[PDB]
């Protein structure tokens, strides 16, 4: 985070500002992934 | 005979947060100690 520091705001660019950023990434090397589609879940246990 | 010293053109250089923490990381560049010396050398050449 940066407190004041010259980073102006975008809505009211007069008051002091507190800008915060978060740099990251998520990466896949091999794609081991599977999907289990669950349909008719409204009657999961309260069905019949 | 009158001698006046009025204003000259300013030398600006934006220092964003994402630019400094990348040039310090990858290319080991001091992002403010290289922008300030390339500001001073531009002004000192405009003298000459």
């Amino acid at each position: 985070v940066v407190n004041g520091g010259g980073y102006l705001n975008t809505r009211n660019p007069n008051v002091p500002n507190m800008m915060m950023t978060r740099r990251y990434t998520v990466e896949s090397f091999v794609p081991i992934i599977g999907r289990i589609t669950i349909k008719n879940n409204n009657g999961s246990v309260y069905a019949r | 005979k009158d001698v006046v010293i009025d204003t000259a053109q300013h030398i600006e250089a934006t220092v964003p947060l994402e630019v400094i923490q990348d040039m310090k990381a990858t290319y080991d560049i001091d992002g403010v100690a290289r922008l300030s010396e390339t500001m001073s050398q531009l002004s000192s050449q405009k003298v000459d």
